[PDB]
RNA sequence: AGAUCUUGGUGGUAGUAGCAAAUAUUCAAACGAGAACUUUGAAGGCCGAAGUGGAGAAGGGUUCCAUGUGAACAGCAGUUGAACAUGGGUCAGUCGGUCCUGAGAGAUGGGCGAGCGCCGUUCCGAAGGGACGGGCGAUGGCCUCCGUUGCCCUCGGCCGAUCGAAAGGGAGUCGGGUUCAGAUCCCCGAAUCCGGAGUGGCGGAGAUGGGCGCCGCGAGGCGUCCAGUGCGGUAACGCGACCGAUCCCGGAGAAGCCGGCGGGAGCCCCGGGGAGAGUUCUCUUUUCUUUGUGAAGGGCAGGGCGCCCUGGAAUGGGUUCGCCCCGAGAGAGGGGCCCGUGCCUUGGAAAGCGUCGCGGUUCCGGCGGCGUCCGGUGAGCUCUCGCUGGCCCUUGAAAAUCCGGGGGAGAGGGUGUAAAUCUCGCGCCGGGCCGUACCCAUAUCCGCAGCAGGUCUCCAAGGUGAACAGCCUCUGGCAUGUUGGAACAAUGUAGGUAAGGGAAGUCGGCAAGCCGGAUCCGUAACUUCGGGAUAAGGAUUGGCUCUAAGGGCUGGGUCGGUCGCGGCCGGCGCCUAGCAGCCGACUUAGAACUGGUGCGGACCAGGGGAAUCCGACUGUUUAAUUAAAACAAAGCAUCGCGAAGGCCCG
RNA sequence: AAGCCAGAGGAAACUCUGGUGGAGGUCCGUAGCGGUCCUGACGUGCAAAUCGGUCGUCCGACCUGGGUAUAGGGGCGAAAG
């Protein structure tokens, strides 16, 4: 697994051939969006919620969306 | 392991082709490691240095002797062991020397011989005093040790 | 007390069936089986006998998946000569062709009276 | 063993399935004078050749 | 204190091997297990590695000696006889 | 009629010997024709972590699992079975084999031999069949240009086939779930190694800057010329790549045994907070159970360094449990590197677990709520890592395999949105063959057998205690070892006690008994001066209540002269015989009180002395009647031998 | 045991005392290996050599698995045919 560190390095890994699925979860604290690309699961994560929904809206089309909870 | 005298790892240049050439000569006491020893005709004496018997004097000893001119060392081997030159004649190519046993060998002038004894001092001198000591003494030779009558 | 078995059918404490033991995410204690401990280089000088600093000591099979940079240090002889043995060889060099300099002007200056 | 070759096991294989009683019908064909399998294996009794 | 009157180095054979060998072994382990000082570094730190070897700690400097002395005196007067007659040999 | 005749059968013995090694069973119920033995529940016990527990190697070969039967077998029985019968079960790139070599085995050449053959393993061989390099060509063909192929030149000693380890070397898989029986193999989820990519998969690097003429208000554009196989740090060395062949050098693989310390983990222990149980005759904020985070990345602690820079030390200093270290560069200050199995983070809570509930899919990886917390300890035990020593007439593998360096033969482009090249990031494809169930032993192996024998390992809790001792207990397991019941004769086998005497017994103190731990004293002759020696001999030992001693962490300010009831400098003061607070193990010594003088209360646990003989000692020996004074041994002495040799095989 | 520290006494040579250290085919004693005595048990045995207690040794000439080598007038033997 990797952990993306800011969000435009998330949004270009999103937007790879190779990304199966992006996993959002939604936990106390945080919200973890977990995108599962070819080798690695790339993790971001979100501390507060509105950038989080934001990166929600923003996600790109034709990639599923699983949301965890 | 199985003999007292230690042993000289030295390496040469080969004088044909690019390459290093390791040698395992019998170490005369005295020599130590990053010293240069010189094997031949022309070479001088001093200790580790191999060089015919022919061109030493009448009263130089020698660690390791050939017993004939050609094959690698043969005599004085063992460890606290030396041969000793006593005498020569230009004509007939021969050299006189004294072999530890004290017996008296003529040999051709062209042996080579490394000079100084060879280290391993006096191994003998120590008694064993245990039979495991004696055992791992033996056990790095061969089956013989333990001697029923 | 929770007490542990091996996981392999190699049931002798030999050099290669090393353990260690670790905690699964299901609380349990578990045999995981070691890496034997890697060695670093020593320098090719045979005299100073520490090892090298600056490259990963691993296994040497492991070496092959290694970028270049882990496997050896910016410099002449790096990764294969230690520094102070470098700089000894620098100047044991440079002195010894400087005495070579030194022989061959004397004996050209020795030649002069016949 | 559990470690076995691949003629072992197969050897093994033979043995099994050959070790197994004579059929129902065998005792009803014309001049038989076959009772029972008197080659049968017990694993405990007698030990294999190998 | 002193621990004992005169076995020294021998008080680990106890009362075995006999009383004149452990004299006699006292001598050659006492040479045995010294430290001599490095006739290259000045360092009182070569000690003997094996038999006939003789290896120092700090210069690393590793010597062709005697079984249990650092040089034996049959190889001190070959090597002042070798000296003599390579000097007599040449002019 | 005989041959201790051969083969087969049958008696008495005789319903006899016997079914007695390792403490132990009891109650109720179910199934069933049938219960001392099966199953379930309750109770009482045992193994007591060096196990009667949990898993493997060899060996076995289906004994494994489910169902059914009650013929024979399980030396009583059986409703049970390792029996019988019918079915089922062993899933791999990353667990092994496979590969490497070891001790060794063994072809070829050669030699011998009547001969099958056997000697030999580098020796009496023309023993390299390979190579990115260059040339000569066939254009085979997307004839640009690189891939084919034949020959020549140059280079090329694993100098020897081959086999040899399921414990040696050897890249890389972990967590959770799942079956009647399989899982590191299946499913889910996270990775990872090796190999391949010719038509080049995407990026990034190489690598894209200066000079001069001009245009242009400046900025910036045009032309020309010249560079450009990376960069930083004094250094140790660092950064994401970082052209490069034959050849050469080096490293890793790759190293004994023992000691003493230190770091880390797991377990153990203590104080709380939860959740669920247990006791509650009285007491007990109590007792018990439980209270996770894999690999692989990133960051940070921590450990180590015989690594660097400044500097130059005697009034020598630093420093360890011990050591040891220093003008060949101490102490001090500042850096660098390695390991990082510890912590945090991605994995990750969605899983797991504990509890409390709710639906049903005859048999749901069902659904939901809550929780999975905070600390402290240590000569503790076990692994592991590291440091530093000791011992050796003992110096404790090899090879596959992988890597670094030296050198610079060559290759690449003419300033292009460029080339050769790339050990950097991501992406694409593949990993074949064989083994894999189970037992691993007082019942799955060998001993004719379910045989008190034998058979190689791993893990390892609480109390007592020096302790992996013995004794008791928890987890786990079992049913007393191929039968039960009733009695309690002799004789036995095993274990105890015995008044008075104390070896009078006997070949002989055989056997048994005495002593025994620890603390404090005190110890002879003799001696090879090391020992003898726990010599001998004596005293004490419980419980309870105290008293002393042996440590670790922080903070010690004289103050608003002021504003970042707080901070920068300073007029602003003397803990300097060290204080104040907090926390913490065990251990030792002393005292009082006290019990019917009993206290190493069980367990554990030397009888001693004076001599003679032999062997010096430690060691070894007649497996299955001799463990010895026999053998060995170090020490001593003698003999042969300088290799065309001594001794020995053939 | 060596090595080391401190104190003290000595003109020196050195000596004495207290610590430290942890050697040894060292001692007691588990496991292991062995097999002394009871001339115990058993002796149609559990066993074609076992069992109980008591014992020897237990850092080394130690114990042990697997792989190898030596084959019958031959091997191998710390030696008892
Ligand atoms: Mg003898
Ligand atoms: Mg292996
Ligand atoms: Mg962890
Ligand atoms: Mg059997
Ligand atoms: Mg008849
Ligand atoms: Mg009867
Ligand atoms: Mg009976
Ligand atoms: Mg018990
Ligand atoms: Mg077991
Ligand atoms: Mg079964
Ligand atoms: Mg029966
Ligand atoms: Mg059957
Ligand atoms: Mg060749
Ligand atoms: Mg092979
Ligand atoms: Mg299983
Ligand atoms: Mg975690
Ligand atoms: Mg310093
Ligand atoms: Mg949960
Ligand atoms: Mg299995
Ligand atoms: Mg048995
Ligand atoms: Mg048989
Ligand atoms: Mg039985
Ligand atoms: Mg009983
Ligand atoms: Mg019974
Ligand atoms: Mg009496
Ligand atoms: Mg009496
Ligand atoms: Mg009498
Ligand atoms: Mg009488
Ligand atoms: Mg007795
Ligand atoms: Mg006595
Ligand atoms: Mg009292
Ligand atoms: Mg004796
Ligand atoms: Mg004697
Ligand atoms: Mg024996
Ligand atoms: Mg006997
Ligand atoms: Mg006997
Ligand atoms: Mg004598
Ligand atoms: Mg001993
Ligand atoms: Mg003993
Ligand atoms: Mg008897
Ligand atoms: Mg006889
Ligand atoms: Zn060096
Ligand atoms: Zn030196």
């Amino acid at each position: 697994p990797r952990k993306i560190e800011e969000i435009k390095d998330f949004l270009l890994t999103a937007r790879r051939k190779d990304a199966k699925s992006v996993k959002i979860k939604k936990n106390k604290d945080n919200v973890k969006f977990k995108v599962r690309c070819s080798r690695y699961l790339y993790t971001l994560v979100i501390t507060d919620k509105e950038k989080a929904e934001k990166l929600k809206q923003s996600l790109p089309p034709g990639l599923a969306v699983k949301e965890l909870k | 392991p199985g003999r007292g005298a230690p042993l000289a790892k030295v390496v040469f240049r080969d004088p044909y082709r690019f390459k290093k050439r390791t040698e395992l000569f019998i170490a005369a006491e005295g020599i130590h490691t990053g010293q240069f020893v010189y094997c031949g005709k022309k070479a001088q004496l001093n200790i580790g240095n191999v060089l015919p018997v022919g061109t030493m004097p009448e009263g130089t000893i020698v660690c390791c002797l050939e017993e004939k001119p050609g094959d690698r060392g043969k005599l004085a081997r063992a460890s606290g062991n030396y041969a000793t030159v006593i005498s020569h004649n230009p004509e007939t190519k021969k050299t006189r020397v004294k072999l530890p046993s004290g017996s008296k060998k003529v040999i051709s002038s062209a042996n080579r011989a490394v000079v100084g004894v060879v280290a391993g001092g006096g191994r003998i001198d120590k008694p064993i005093l245990k039979a495991g000591r004696a055992y791992h003494k033996y056990k790095a030779k061969r089956n013989c040790w333990p001697r029923v009558r | 007390v929770q007490r542990l078995t091996y996981r392999r059918r190699l049931s002798y404490n030999t050099a290669s069936n090393k353990t260690r033991l670790s905690r699964t995410p299901g609380n349990r204690i578990v045999y995981l089986y070691t890496k034997k401990v890697g060695k670093a280089p020593k320098s090719a000088c045979g005299v100073c006998p520490g090892r090298l600093r600056g490259v990963r000591a691993v296994r040497p099979k492991v070496l092959m998946r290694l970028s270049k940079t882990k496997k050896h240090v910016s410099r002449a002889y790096g990764g294969s000569m230690c520094a102070k043995c470098v700089r000894d060889r620098i100047k044991r060099a440079f002195l010894i062709e400087e005495q070579k300099i030194v022989v061959k002007v004397l004996k050209a200056q020795a030649q002069s009276q016949k | 063993s559990s470690h076995k070759t691949f003629r072992i096991k197969r050897f093994l294989a033979k043995k099994q399935k050959q070790n197994r009683p004579i059929p129902q019908w065998i005792r009803m064909k014309t001049g038989n004078k076959i009772r029972y399998n008197s080659k049968r294996r017990h694993w405990r009794r007698t030990k294999l050749g190998l | 204190a002193k621990r004992t009157k005169k076995v020294g180095i021998v008080g680990k054979y106890g009362t075995r091997y006999g009383a004149s060998l452990r004299k006699m072994v006292k001598k050659i382990e006492i040479s045995q297990h010294a430290k001599y000082t490095c006739s290259f570094c000045g360092k009182t730190k070569m000690k003997r590695r094996a038999v006939g070897i003789w290896h120092c700690g700090s210069c690393m400097k590793t010597v062709a000696g005697g079984a249990w002395t650092y040089n034996t005196t049959s190889a001190v007067t070959v090597k002042s006889a070798i000296r003599r007659l390579k000097e007599l040999k040449d002019q």
